[PDB]
Formats: structure tokens, sequence, C-alpha cells
């Protein structure tokens, strides 16, 4: 039955491709061509955050749009007050090889991990006056590339072993294991309502997972190389991916297919991070050519360039209120653009 | 600023003070990446190593330097995490000369690390291990069992020179040096070789990129 | 004449 | 007013003027290019030194030609200009001496103690040190503002042509000031440059670009001695030759000697921009 | 978290004594420490402050030049060396910790006091000295200040404390509206510049004592007279 | 093995899809409806800007 199953799988792939083609009545660039362009967007740095002595790998905004957490290879995880550029907390790590970090939506906990293969969760609002490790979540057999909190008790992580997992922080055990990728998983993005998430991997594909059921509902393909960053569109019906093809792509969840490709002939450098503005009109992406481009998400025009870094831009994010964009790079600085 | 903001600033300054102190303490270490074939002997390259599965970090002290050796084996997944070691001062590469079956694999590994975009100018310290077995094995399996494209004596000195030449042939950038050293399983004089190679490496890097 | 220029 | 114009040859005045003009344009171009090219810590020290040479070339070269080679008296800009000129000349000479010694110290630590140098050196310390030497250079040049002045030398109390620049303090003071300037400007940096370059050369010898490196370090020590020694020797002769030892021959000798020693002085600064280029791959 | 006071007792006028607070169960070196005193039948009065790292030291102007405040982090001990003691220095002395960072809650943990017996400022005014209360009642306690406590950074620096009979006071509300950890949601604070209210809904038992207003906008820190609830 | 791939593909084939032009219209409507509240698309005056 092995050949029959292989033929059935190929027939199903053809059926899916034909279904996707049938729905492609028009593309985004043929609909939005009548909308006034956003024009040139010129942003300036308003704050520079200094203190790390090594490459910064991850950065995440809190839900108050004022505090942010960053992690670097010097063994520190630092919580910053973005309005005054004060350091609020500095957490030493047991392993300096940190890939990701996260800031709980309540502001009570932070999390990070990397090569150790352990996701550590730190309790910030503690008695005794000092930040301490609350949990160490072990179970993955590869590096942790991304982790995001759903609530103070649930965290979802992505690993280098091709698996994603939903963890119960208090129990310390995995609750849901998400399998189906072939390559390592590089990025994770939660839906606005926490019910779904999208993961990107080195298979040049992304999968949409149902947090409660554990199954993959959709698989999106189109990139030629590894996908390093995924971000949901603010309304939850679309997401953008960045890859080593020097291309970003906007995918629609309802049409089950790619809607827009963001590329330029003068860009031959990879994409390290993606994000959207509060309204969804601007798409931001960090590149390993030491700058960050701002794209018009509806026309695929380049709206502007942020270019204050001396090394690879490793991370970026946008505040929940849309007031500012923060970036981090391998030059050990963070910058806030507005 | 209010009284609470002044106190917050004082806290921030104490945080910065401790961050600088830790940066200084960490700035005295020499970071070495350790790569090699399975069972190459890399785990015993230095008899003084302490261990303190992901990355296995070992360390030792010698003279007035603190050496931190990172074994990368646990991450059986690599370009996705190798750039974390871009700033290592040197790469130690271990080759087992006795086991012919592990060769070619070790040549592909050497070529891959030598031409990695993040290690194009990072020097390599190449250790050829178990010469005490190779020198006897060669009298029964005279190299051609492993490197059939060889025209030469079936002797210890010439087979060793040929293997070293094969490893050095993978260096395609004039800005990188490869150091070679022959060791025995019972040879304890490895800390001196690493120390001297690192000293020459740091000097060369101080002069190159200085516009010399 | 004891030059004057220093 | 009748004996201050030195009866030098005209052929010599034009010969030396042509020499100074060549040195002026060569040094100006070499230092401008060096400064623009520079615009890790070695690049800050080379910059500082290159700037010092440009200042000495631009602030002092044309004035001496007019005031001491072509028109010996009266001094063109009076006492305020006189004192400012000598202040700038010494502040620049000290800056040169200390930047050369500092570059040799940097290179010494970078090669002979690379592990300590890696943690001892930083961009902020490099900048603070360079500023520290610029300040020390000006501080050591402060005495010229009171040592010199616009003395009127004539048969009578005054004459329109009798105003010249000369020390206006007790000759014992002049002897002390020159002894201090000579020690701090030449012998101290000469000894530290020679010793550190000797050690660096020995370290690189027992080890291409490094052949040029060793030969150039030796050349720097030799060139530094060759260019700077005659200047300080002349100034000491000025300060210690007594009235009864001066003759017409010695007077003319002194003037011609001065013209040559200054040509060498400006040559030193014109030579450094070339040295940075000769050895560098770029 | 524990703070234990020592020293104190009966001293003759003109003498000197050292008070000492032993801290346990917390990262003492990360907290600033305050001394607060309460005259036998009066309200609370601030005495002294040491910031973390001993960078900043402040004193009340009634003790300035006579008292020295110090700390010894390796032994987690705070000291107050008092000289030229006067009869007005008789009081219960409390050691209070505070930590300052964005979102922090200073003056949260107060220790037990020690009893010492001797043989420009913003004025806080309590609306009333005593409010009879009945359990199951809504009680509103209010204060006024001589100067607005609303700063340009948007924060209002008003604190509410409750001192139950026989106990050291505890923090109820910080920055005019932020309920302290461990305090039930029965308490609520509100106000505007110069005018503040504390509302207690569904008053319960062990909810009776003296309520104090404190401003923390600028040193010296001042307290109101205190409003007593009774059943 | 192969059965897992076949079942997952069958689950992905049986999905109700909409037209691309409708999804595009919805994205445009979202962007226009919220354009006035985006501080980056429409710069915020200094008296309002927290940075
Ligand atoms: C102490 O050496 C002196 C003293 C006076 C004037 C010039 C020099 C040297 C400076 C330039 N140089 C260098 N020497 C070395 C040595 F290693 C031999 C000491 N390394 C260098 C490295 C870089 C560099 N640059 C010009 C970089 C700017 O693009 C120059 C040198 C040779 C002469």
């Amino acid at each position: 039955e092995l050949d029959q199953l292989r033929q059935e799988a190929e027939q199903l792939k053809n059926q899916i491709r034909d279904a996707r083609k049938a729905c492609a009545d028009a593309t985004l660039s043929q609909i939005t061509n009548n909308i006034d362009p956003v024009g040139r967007i010129q942003m300036r740095t308003r704050r520079t955050l200094r203190g790390h002595l090594a490459k910064i790998y991850a950065m995440h905004w809190g839900t108050d749009s004022r505090l942010l957490v960053s992690a670097s290879q010097d063994g520190k995880l630092i919580i910053w007050d973005s309005y005054t550029t004060n350091k609020v907390h500095a957490i030493p790590l047991r392993s300096s090889w940190v890939m990701t970090c996260a800031y709980a939506p309540s502001g009570n906990y932070v999390a990070c991990g990397g090569l150790d293969n352990i996701c550590s969760i730190y309790n910030l609002k503690t008695r005794e006056g000092n930040v301490r490790v609350s949990r160490e979540l072990a179970g993955h057999t590869g590096y942790l590339s991304c982790c995001r909190f759903l609530d103070d008790n649930q965290i979802v992580t992505s690993s280098g072993d091709t698996t994603c997992a939903l963890w119960d922080i208090e129990t310390g055990q995995q609750t849901t294991t998400f399998t189906g990728h072939t390559g390592d998983v590089m990025s994770l993005s939660l839906a606005p309502d926490t019910r779904l998430f999208v993961s990107g991997a080195c298979d040049a594909s992304a999968k949409l997972w149902d947090v409660r059921e554990g199954m993959c509902r959709q698989t999106f393909t189109g990139h030629e190389s590894d996908i390093n960053a995924i971000c949901f569109f603010p309304n939850g019906n679309a997401f953008a991916t960045g890859s080593d093809d020097a291309t970003c792509r906007l995918f629609d969840l309802r049409a089950d297919q790619e809607l827009m490709t963001y590329s330029h002939d003068n860009i031959i450098c990879g994409i390290t991070s993606v994000s959207f503005s509060k309204s969804g009109r601007l798409l931001l992406a960090g590149y390993d050519d030491f700058n960050c481009n701002v794209w018009d998400a509806l026309k695929a025009d380049r709206a502007g360039v942020l270019a204050g870094h001396d090394n690879r831009v490793s991370c970026l994010g946008v505040t929940d209120d849309g007031m500012a964009v923060a970036t981090g790079s391998w030059d050990s600085f963070l910058k806030i653009w507005n | 600023l209010s009284a609470e903001d002044k106190a917050a600033v004082e806290r921030s300054k104490m945080i910065e003070k401790n961050l600088k102190e830790d940066g200084i303490s960490a700035a005295k270490d020499v970071k070495l990446l350790l790569l090699g074939a399975d069972n190459s002997g890399k785990s015993t390259i230095v008899k003084q190593m302490k261990i303190i599965t992901g990355i296995v970090e070992t360390h030792f002290t010698f003279k007035n330097l603190h050496f931190r050796l990172f074994d990368v084996g646990g991450q059986r997944s690599r370009k996705k995490w190798i750039h974390c070691f871009e700033d290592v001062t040197a790469i130690i590469f271990c080759v087992d000369l006795s086991d012919y079956n592990r060769m070619h694999e070790s040549l592909m590994l050497f070529d891959s690390i030598c031409n990695n975009k993040f290690f194009i100018d990072t020097s390599i310290i190449l250790f050829l291990n178990k010469k005490d077995l190779f020198g006897e094995k060669i009298k029964k399996s005279p190299l051609t069992i492993c490197f059939p494209e060889y025209t030469g004596p079936n002797t210890y000195e010439d087979a060793a020179a040929y293997i070293q030449a094969q490893f050095e042939s993978k260096n395609r950038s004039p800005n990188k040096e490869i150091y070679c050293h022959m060791t025995c399983a019972t040879d304890t004089n490895n800390a001196q070789v690493i120390f001297d190679a690192v000293t020459d490496i740091i000097i060369a890097n101080n002069l190159r990129g200085c516009g010399l | 004449r004891r030059p004057y220029i220093l | 007013n009748s004996d201050l114009d030195v009866n030098t040859d005209i052929y010599s005045k034009v010969l030396v003027t042509a020499i100074y003009l060549a040195l002026f344009v060569v040094g100006t171009v070499g230092n401008s290019v060096t400064l623009f090219t520079l615009a890790s810590t070695v690049h800050y020290h080379l910059g500082s030194l290159a700037l010092s040479d440009l200042l000495i070339l631009l602030l002092a070269m044309p004035v001496e030609l007019y005031n001491f080679i072509w028109v010996h008296h009266p001094w063109a800009f009076g006492d305020a200009g006189c004192r400012g000129y000598y202040f700038l000349r010494d502040a620049c000479t000290y800056a040169t001496a200390l930047n050369v010694a500092s570059l040799s110290v940097e290179r010494y630590l970078a090669i002979c103690h690379p592990f300590k140098a890696k943690t001892l050196m930083s961009r902020s310390r490099t900048k603070k040190f360079i500023s520290a030497i610029w300040l020390a250079s000006a501080l050591l040049a402060i005495p010229m503002l009171f040592t010199m002045g616009l003395q009127n030398r004539s048969a009578d109390g005054t004459h329109p042509g009798g105003l010249v620049c000369t020390p206006i303090v007790d000759t014992a003071t002049v002897k002390v000031v020159i002894q201090v300037n000579t020690f701090m400007s030449f012998l101290f940096p000469m000894l530290v440059i020679s010793i550190l370059n000797t050690v660096i050369a020995n370290k690189l010898t027992v080890m291409q670009a490094l052949r040029h490196g060793v030969l150039v370090l030796r050349a720097v020590v030799i060139a530094f001695v060759v260019c700077w020694l005659p200047y300080h020797v002349r100034r000491l002769m000025f300060c210690y030759i007594s009235d009864e030892q001066w003759t017409t021959f010695l007077f003319d000798f002194y003037h011609y000697f001065y013209m040559l020693t200054n040509a060498l002085f400006y040559a030193s600064s014109a030579i450094n921009p070339i040295l940075y280029n000769l050895v560098s791959a770029n | 978290v524990q703070l234990v006071e020592s020293g104190g007792g009966l001293v003759q006028p003109g003498g000197s004594r050292k008070l000492s607070c032993s801290a346990s169960g917390f990262a003492f070196s990360s907290f600033g420490m305050h001394w607060v005193r309460q005259a036998p039948e009066k309200g609370l009065e601030w005495v002294a402050y040491i910031s973390s790292g001993s960078g900043t030291i402040y004193y009340a102007d009634t003790v300035k030049g006579r008292f020295t405040i110090s700390r010894d982090d390796p032994k987690n001990t705070l000291f107050l060396q008092m000289t030229s003691l006067r009869s007005e220095d008789t009081a219960m002395y409390y050691c209070v910790r505070s930590i300052y960072y964005y979102g922090s809650s200073p003056f949260d943990f107060w220790g037990q006091g020690t009893t010492l017996t001797v043989s420009s400022d913003i004025v806080m005014t309590q609306a009333t000295s005593s409010v009879p209360v009945t359990p199951g009642e809504s009680v509103s306690i209010s204060c006024r200040s001589s100067k607005s406590l609303l700063h340009s950074n948007g924060n209002t620096y008003l604190y509410w404390f409750l001192q139950r009979p026989g106990q050291s006071p505890q923090l109820l509300i910080y920055r005019m509206s932020n309920l302290a950890s461990g305090v039930p949601d029965r308490f609520s604070g509100s106000g505007s510049g110069t005018a503040f209210t504390l509302t207690i809904s569904r008053l319960e038992a062990e909810d009776v004592g003296v309520y104090y207003c404190m401003q923390h906008l600028e040193y010296p820190l001042t307290f109101g007279a205190g409003t007593k609830l009774e059943l | 093995q192969a059965r897992k791939l076949v079942e997952q593909l069958k689950m992905e084939a049986n999905i109700d899809r909409i037209k691309v032009s409708k999804a595009a219209a919805d994205l445009m409507a979202y962007c226009e409806a919220h354009a006035k509240e985006d501080p980056l698309l429409t710069p915020v005056p200094a008296s309002e800007n927290p940075f």
C-alpha cells in the first residue's frame, strides 16, 4: 500500500493546489492600486538603550507599551523602562547562549532560552525583592528558537527539533505537542485571540496550529529558503513571513494562499525579523545588511528605511499602542524609533 | 524628577556598575570552539578540563589565562546556531588518525567549518590524535585503504604529512592560519600548544585589520 | 654679535 | 637697526625657500590624505599624530620664512603675535613627541602583551589618553609666553627696525627653560621610542609585511634622531654660548645652521604621512 | 520577610543610644531603609532614610545633626546612632523598607518597633480625628495637602497606611490608587490634587484602627494626624 | 508513516475557502478603519508623543 499512499498524497496535493488556484480571482496588487500611497515615512531615533556587552538576540515589549525585555550573549536578560532609559531589572542567566525571550502579558513573569534546550521562567513581582527562577521547562531535544506566553500559566515554545509545545508552567510538563514540521522551527506567532498560532521553519513553510486541539489546520508554502520570522496581521486573518530569500510574504488564512510578496532587486540579504504597525498598513522587517525596511503592506512599496545600526538587526517589535518601534542588533544597542 | 524617580535612577546606576564589573570579569576569558569526529578524542584534549544535552562547556586555567572550551555535539540539528560562536578566538579541530572509517567525514566537516561565512577569518588549531596507534596500523593497512589516490611510502612520517596536507588544502582564504600538532593518548602537553597558538592568533589579529 | 633669534 | 639684518647670501635664501615650499606642499598633502583616510585604537593615535604634523606645518612654516629667513627684523606682528607663535610652536612640537612615544607604547602592548592589552585598551581610554597628551603638550609650552618678547635692540632706546623676538628674561631662566624643554621634548620620548621600538623589532624579527614593519620601526628611530637632534642642539648653543665666544664667523654659521636645522624639522613631519602609507597594505 | 528592632530603653537626657534592625528573609542590600517614629500618643513622624548602596541619606529637620543613620549589608543590619537625646525623643521607632523602580510599592513591609524613653514642608490634614463605624458600612476617610501631589510624570504620590491596635502599620494604598499586595479589594483610593479619599466597602472586623496619609513627593516625608475608626 | 501524511492532507483539502478579492477587500477595510489611530502611519504631535 506504500505506493498507493504515495499516489494518494500526490493527488491530494494536486487537489489542494487546484483549490487554491480556483480562488485566485484577483491579487492584492490589482485591488489596492487605486489607494493613495502612504508616502515617505521618515522616523528618527528617540531613545538609545545601552548596557549589553554582547550580541542582542531577542527583545519583547510588555503590554503597557513602556517596559521591554532584551536578552544577549553576555548572560544577561535586562528589563528596560523605555521612557526614561532606566534599567529596571538585570537577570543573570545560567547559560549565555540565549535565542529568545518573552514578557508575560501581565508583567509578572519573563521567560527565555536557547542552546540549553530549557525554557526558564523568572518571577519578577516577588517578595524578598529579587528576581528568581520560577520554572525550568525541559523536554525539547533541540535549541529553543521562540517562546510566547498565553497567560501566566501557559507558555508555547518552538524548538530546533521540529516540534512546538504548549507547556503548563505550574505543572512543569508539556500539555500539547505540535509535530509535523520537517526542519527546525525558527519563529512562533500567537493569534490576537490566543486560540491559534503560526510557526515558521527551515522547510520554507509555515503551519497554522490550533492551540486547544493540537492539530495543524493549514500549511503555507512559497518561500525558497528558511523562514526566520512570522507575525500575525492585527485582525488575525493574515500573517507575514520573512526568509533567507531576502523576501517577505503576506499570507491569507481564509484564502489559504499567499497574497503579497515584498522584495527588491537591490536586497540580496536575509530577513531576521518582521512586524506590523497597529493598523496593519505598514510592515517592518529587519535585515542582516544592518538596516530595517518599512514596506507598504497593501501596495508592496517601500515606505522608508531605518538605518542606525552598525551590525545585523536581530530583532524588532511594535508597541501595543503603535507609538514606537524598537529594534535590536548585534552591535549591543537597542533603539526606539517613532 | 520626583524622589521616586531619583531613587529609580540610583538603582539603574548600580545595575550598570554591576554590568560593567561582570563584563570585565568575562573579558579575561579565551573562548575556544572544539570540533571533531565522533570518538576523535576531543573530550580528553586537555587533561585539566573541568565540566561546568546542549553545549558542553569545559574550562581550565593556564599561566594567567582562563580557557573556555565549548563542545557543540548535543545540538544534532547547524548554520542556525553556529553564528553564536562567531567571536571565538580559535577553533580546535580533532582528527583521529587511527580510525580510517571516520576520515573523509572529518574532511567534509573541516571544509564546512573552514569556509563558513562566519569563520572565514577564524584560525583553526588542528590536533592529529592517536599517532601511537596510527604508526602501527599503517604497517598492516598502508594508507591506500583510505586514500587510494596516494603515491608514496607506507611509512608513519609520509602518511602523516600527506594527511596534514589534505587538511590544509581546504584553507581557501589567506587571512586564516591552520596550526597542526601531533599528540599521543598519553601526551599531557596540550595546554602549552593551545596557549602558544592562541598567543600567535591574537597577535596576528591585532596586526591584521589594524590596516597593516 | 650674539644672534637674537631663538 | 643697522646690524640686525644678517648679510646672508641671496642664493642660499632662495635655495632654502624653495626647500621649505617643497616640504610645505608635500607635508600638507601627505597629512591631509592621512587624516581623510583615517576618518583599532592605532587609527586614533595615527590621526592625532597626523594632525599634530599638519598643525606644525600650517601654523609655523610660512611665518619663519618671512620673519626669520627673509625679513629678520622688525618682527611682523609685534609682541602678541610673537608670543602666540612661539606658544603654538612648542605646543605642536610637544604634541608630536608625545604622540610618537604613545604610538610606540600602544604598539608595544599590542604585540608584546596582547592579552593584557586587549583588556587594558578601550576606545574611551584611548580618547582620554590622547586628550591627556594634548593637554600636557600645551602645559609644557606655557613658559614660552613669558620667556620671549618683542625686545627693541638698537643703539638708542628705540628705532622702527629694532623690534625683534628674543628671550626677555634672565639668561639663567632661559637656560633652565631650554634644559626642561630639551629633556621633555627630545630625550624622554627619544629614549622611550628607541627602547620600545627595539623590543618590538626583536619580537617581530624572531617570527613579507613584517619585514617592512621591522625595517620601518628602525627607520623611525633613526629618522627621529636625525631630524630632531639638530634643532635642540641649536637652541642649546644659543642659550650657552657666552658673549666673549661669539665671532662674525660663528654668527653667520649659526644663521645658516639654523636654516638647515629647520628644514630638517619640517622634513620630519612631512616624512610621517609617507611612513604610514609605505608599510600599510592600503 | 522579617525586621527585628533592638536597642531602646530608658536613657537620661543628654545621653546617646544606638538602635539596630536585623533584616531577614529578603534581599536587604537591594532595599532602601527608613526610620519612622511615633510619640506615645501621637501620629507617625519620619526620622531618616538611607538609599541602597548608601548613596543618599536624608534626615528630618528635627533630628538633623544629632542622629546618624547607617547600614551594614554583609550582616543585614541597619543602625541609628542618636546623640543629645531630649525628652521629645521618646517614641516607638519602626524600621521600614522601600524599593524604588517603575511599578514598585515602597513602604510595603514595616517591622515591629522599639520603645525609647527619655526622662516648605507639605502639610497633610485629616478631615476628622474619629469616625464611629458599624460593620457592613461604607466608610470614607479623607485628607488634604498644602501642595498638589500630582507630578508632571502623571503619578500622585499619596500613600495610605493602617495601624491596628497593638500592631505596626501596614501599607494599604500606594500612589493614591494602587492596592498593596495582600490587601483585600474592599479598599479603594481616589482623589485629585490637594484632595484625597480612602473608601472602605463592607467594613469587617480587624479593619479598625488608625489610618494615615503620607506624601512621598519630596523629603521630608510627612504624615497626617491619623483618622481613628471605632466600633 | 505515509498514512499520517495522507490523513493530514485530507484534512487540509476539506477546508472552506473564500475568494482572494474578498480577503483583500477585508484587509483594505481594516487598514482604512484603523488608519487614524496608527501613530507610525500618521505621526503624533510632540505634545501627545510619549517619546
Ligand atoms: C612606533 O611606530 C611609529 C612611530 C612613528 C611613526 C610611525 C610609526 C609606525 C606607525 C605605522 N606602522 C605600523 N606598525 C605596526 C607594527 F606592528 C610594526 C609595529 N603595525 C601597524 C598597524 C597598522 C597601521 N596602520 C597605518 C593602520 C592604519 O590604516 C600601521 C602600523 C609602522 C610605523
